[PDB]
């Protein structure tokens, strides 16, 4: 303990990003992501343009 | 049921 | 489901975004590690 | 201190409107701190990490 931690410090700021850098499905795909799994893609949207 | 924390 | 009106508009950057800041700060980064004392 | 001013309609009105732009960047000996983290509801929820 403490070398278990001080990557715990490293492992949850990547958890951060992955449930930041995809709104949609996050705090479910960080779930998904410790075990080794993946969403479905097809129900989310998605954005065309932005003027 | 302590702990030095680290920081 | 159930709106049926116009939504209001949403901004380009909020406070928190804007200076970086957070809520509430995790407690396992920076965290606690266990300590034995029997 | 009291300087009338024909020209204009009112004299005591403030007659001219300005507006300023500054910009300044300002390297400093200042140190600053990390940002922090938001709380994940997954981990204390789940216990990932045990």
């Amino acid at each position: 303990d403490f070398y278990n931690a001080q990557k715990m410090d490293e492992l949850t700021r990547v958890m951060r990003k992955i449930c930041d850098d995809n709104p949609e499905y996050g705090e479910e795909m960080v779930l998904r992501w410790a075990h080794g799994l993946s969403v479905d893609p097809g129900r989310v949207p998605f954005l065309l343009a932005e003027k | 049921a302590g702990n030095v924390s680290l920081t | 489901a159930a709106n049926h009106s116009t939504t209001p508009a949403i901004l380009s950057q909020t406070v928190l975004d804007r200076f970086n800041g957070a809520l509430d700060p995790d407690p396992n980064v920076n965290g606690a590690v266990q300590l034995s004392m029997p | 201190a009291d300087l009338p001013q024909y020209p204009f309609a009112d004299q005591q009105a403030e007659v001219c409107t300005y507006v300023v732009q500054s910009t300044a960047v300002m390297p400093t000996p200042m140190i600053f701190g990390p940002s922090p983290v938001e709380q994940l509801a997954v981990i204390e929820t789940e216990d990932l990490f045990e």
